[PDB]
């Protein structure tokens, strides 16, 4: 009340969860290949 | 409580009042502040705001 004000982020946390969960389902289905290019597919024992 | 007749709050500012004539407690708040800001998509593609 003497000046002081608190402004909102510009991302909310449904779009952090959302980045989030893009990252985690790319990593689990294409491995390591969409951070290079386009995602490719493999199963995910030959991954491991 | 009958003795007092302010109130302070956490901070040293007043929030509560006694009305001397009515014996009425008052809660005081601030009136409205804020900033004004101005979205421009700039003056060589327009002049709205
Ligand atoms: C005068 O003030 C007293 C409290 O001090 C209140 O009880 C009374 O009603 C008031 N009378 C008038 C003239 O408003």
């Amino acid at each position: 009340f003497n000046g002081l004000t608190v402004l909102p982020p510009l991302l909310t946390d449904e779009m952090i969860a959302q980045y989030t969960s893009a990252l985690l389902a790319g990593t689990i289905t294409s491995g390591w290949t969409f951070g290079a290019g386009a995602a490719l597919q493999i199963p995910f024992a030959m991954q491991m | 409580l009958p003795f007092q007749q302010f109130g302070r709050d956490i901070a040293d500012t007043t929030d509560a009042v006694r009305d001397p004539q009515t014996l009425e407690i008052l809660d005081i708040t601030p009136c409205s502040f804020g900033g004004v800001s101005v979205i421009t998509p700039g003056t060589n593609t327009s002049n709205q705001v």
